[PDB]
RNA sequence: AGUGGAGCCUGCGGCUUAAUUUGACUCAACACGGGAAACCUCACCCGGCCCGGACACGGACAGGAUUGACAGAUUGAUAG
């Protein structure tokens, strides 16, 4: 039977995330699994605020760094192992990809 | 610190066999990583290693308030005699060669 | 002949410090960083934090 | 194996036992070790200051396996166990006695261990 | 500088005179050890240990802090 | 020099419990009644690891006759809340640089030692 | 729109304090040191423990170098 599988992809790097996502989608359908297509989730902006000045005299100067984590999921439905197998191969560095047994 | 030369030999043997030994630095700590001499702040493990170090035999790298002991060639020879175990027993380095 | 040399701390800023030095005031505990701000400035490149705004 | 000499046969066992941690040196440790079955040798001095020391040792030996072999000079007995390097003009812990000592656990096979054990059995 | 200095003598190390240590029991001929002082029955006791006489407290220093006659 | 009807004339309740009843209850039964600051200290503390200090109080109260006050018993703590057991003692209450000596009378019960010792001048500028 | 005027808050000066740790002095010092500090912290001040005197060399010295501790003395601490 078909099994509902959720592929979560998490990263911070648009271009890398995007062309990993590409490869998963394209290779999925190529030897037949569900296509779906990406559910983009809101990018989360982690904001850290610090004093720019060690030892505070002068003027109030503040520095704010952000780090933008990006999340997307894709729900494929098709059979068990050959899903998570054909997907998770052909990638090694720098974009997290999680294949989850979640969803019935 | 203080403590017998039964604790000291235990530490030295573990350094010899692994080829690494580690401690961490805090005075509010209770307990160094890699077994230690067990719920105590910075001391016994560090001091046994420090004594060993003074006479050569181990190279210490410090960074991010942690002590990485890296076993030296001369140290492999010294501990081999001190432990008095057969004259090759393989100290966990030389292993695979590139 | 130690009898006491620690005392329980889990209270205020005095119970934690930077993970490369000992420091107080402005200790980032958010995201499990556990570094003082002054140190964090020099390592802000290495965590992945970046300024654009 | 081997058959060695009788006096050097003791010394090697004393040295091994020290590193193992199992050489009872001086009266308090020697007596405690003797009165327990961990002991399997007792080498006494008989050149002790105030031989009440030796009398107490011999008395202790009677219970919990009797082991007796006598050797001469306190200082030599001390040195044999190891408390000096036998090097340099000084040593910081240099040559001093320990008098009567008791060996708990030989801790090695063959050699001097085998010699002393064999000698002890056919002696007693 | 704060406050803090102290005299010492060995205010900082222990020696307890020079110690008597183990010189007690009574021996008659070869070989027996006949009780002197008091003896302490515990499992953390040795086998030639004593209770220091110090009368109306009688405490085995081989025991950790415990095991005391007050007789 | 100890207990009620003696160094008191303000009397009545401290806080809900009359000094008569107070002095002949134990601290157990005291914290049950009308006591909120004291109650938090005793509950969370749980007999409060000031053990030896408290024993020195009882010791010098005992060895001195009940007709007179103790030989004075110092403490470094000043966060100690006066409990009826203590009362009639004479307590050296540390200020981090001075021990002010304060007899604990029946009017002081439920108050803190620290409030009867000073770290602070009446404040002057040449006044 | 106020601010300066008022109350309080917070930093700063001066005094006072055994201690009021301390950097800074038009701007380019001054609710500024992400500094909203109970003690703890803590630098300051009032006291006390410990050696983390490693290592090498010398001496002492296993007849006991050193470790622990009852009760009593003590002391903030039945902290041997």
């Amino acid at each position: 039977a078909i099994h509902r599988i959720r592929i979560t992809l998490t990263s911070r790097n648009v271009k890398s995330l995007e062309k990993v996502c590409a490869d998963l989608i394209r290779g999925a359908k190529e030897k037949n699994l569900k296509v779906k297509g990406p559910v983009r989730m809101p990018t989360k902006t982690l904001r850290i605020t610090t004093r720019k000045t060690p030892c505070g005299e002068g003027s109030k100067t503040w520095d704010r760094f952000q780090m933008r984590i990006h999340k997307r999921l894709i729900d494929l439905h098709s059979p068990s192992e050959i899903v998570k197998q054909i997907t998770s191969i052909s990638i090694e560095p720098g974009v997290e990809v999680e294949v989850t047994i979640a969803d019935a | 610190m203080l403590m017998p030369k039964k604790n000291r030999i235990a530490i030295y043997e573990l350094l010899f066999k692994e080829g690494v030994m580690v401690a961490k630095k805090d005075v509010h700590m209770p307990k160094h990583p890699e077994l230690a001499d067990k719920n105590v702040p910075n001391l016994h493990v560090m001091k046994a290693m420090q004594s060993l170090k003074s006479r050569g035999y181990v190279k210490e790298q410090f960074a991010w308030r942690h002590f990485y002991w890296y076993l030296t060639n001369e140290g492999i020879q010294y501990l081999r005699d001190y432990l008095h175990l057969p004259p090759e027993i393989v100290p966990a380095t030389l292993r695979r060669s590139r | 002949q130690q009898l006491y040399w620690s005392h329980p701390r889990k209270f205020g800023q005095g119970s934690r410090s930077c993970r490369v030095c000992s420091n107080r005031h402005g200790l980032i505990r958010k995201y499990g960083l556990n570094m003082c701000r002054q140190c964090f400035r020099q390592y802000a490149k290495d965590i992945g934090f970046i300024k654009l705004d | 194996g081997g058959v060695m000499d009788v006096n050097t046969a003791l010394q090697e066992v004393l040295k091994t036992a020290l590193i193992h941690d199992g050489l009872a040196r001086g009266i308090r440790e020697a007596a405690k070790a003797l009165d327990k079955r961990q002991a399997h040798l007792c080498v006494l001095a008989s050149n002790c200051d105030e031989p009440m020391y030796v009398k107490l040792v011999e008395a202790l030996c009677a219970e919990h396996q009797i082991n007796l072999i006598k050797v001469d000079d306190n200082k030599k007995l001390g040195e044999w166990v190891g408390l000096c390097k036998i090097d340099r003009e000084g040593k910081p812990r240099k040559v001093v006695g320990c008098s009567c000592v008791v060996v708990k656990d030989y801790g090695k096979e063959s050699q001097a261990k085998d010699v002393i054990e064999e000698y002890f059995k056919c002696k007693k | 500088k704060k406050s803090y200095t102290t005299p010492k003598k060995n205010k900082h190390k222990r020696k307890k005179v020079k110690l008597a240590v183990l010189k007690y029991y009574k021996v008659d001929e070869n070989g027996k050890i006949s009780r002197l002082r008091r003896e302490c029955p515990s499992d953390e006791c040795g086998a030639g240990v004593f209770m220091a006489s110090h009368f109306d407290r009688h405490y085995c220093g081989k025991c950790c802090l415990t095991y005391c006659f007050n007789k | 020099v100890e207990q009620k009807k003696k160094r008191t004339f303000r009397k009545f309740t401290y806080r809900g419990v009359d000094l008569d009843q107070l002095l002949d209850m134990s601290y157990e039964q005291l914290m049950q009644l009308y006591s909120a600051r004291q109650r938090r200290r005793l509950s969370r503390g749980l007999r409060r690891k000031q053990h030896s200090l408290l024993k020195r109080l009882r010791k010098a109260k005992k060895e001195a006759p009940p007709m007179e006050k103790p030989e004075v018993v110092k403490t470094h703590l000043r966060d100690m809340i006066i409990l009826p057991e203590m009362v009639g003692s004479m307590v050296g209450v540390y200020n981090g640089k001075t021990f002010n000596q304060v007899e604990i009378k029946p009017e002081m019960i439920g108050h803190y030692l620290g409030e009867f010792s000073i770290t602070y001048k009446p404040v002057k500028h040449g006044r």
